[PDB]
């Protein structure tokens, strides 16, 4: 932020002020979703649909 | 010490500007709005019906 700064060489009002910026950090972290779907091969062979595609 | 504004003041001229300077506006209405009669002398007489039978 700026301020108003007057003009003398001697009074406190004449002094231009100091200031700073700051930064921070955010994180993506990857995690795993998974499932296993088991099936018996005779069911897989006997069924009328492609059960692996299902 | 320093040469401050009060020390230099004799050679610090002020400026002038007209942004807020205006004449009076003409606000008057009645001659513009109502019927106007041009009078030829101080008095004019205007007869009107007062009563009837």
């Amino acid at each position: 932020h700026a301020k108003w700064v007057g003009e003398s060489a001697t009074a406190p009002e004449g002094v231009k002020p100091t200031a700073k910026a700051t930064w921070a950090n955010k994180t993506l972290v990857a995690e795993e979703l998974a499932v296993i779907l088991p099936i018996h091969e005779n069911v897989l062979a006997d069924a009328t649909e492609d059960l692996l595609a299902e | 010490a320093d040469t401050n504004r009060t020390d230099a003041a004799a050679l610090i001229q002020e400026a002038y500007s007209d942004v807020f300077l205006d004449s009076v506006s003409e606000t008057a209405k009645v001659i513009g709005t109502f019927p106007v009669y041009n009078m030829g002398t101080k008095t004019t007489n205007l007869p009107v019906l007062s009563t009837f039978p």
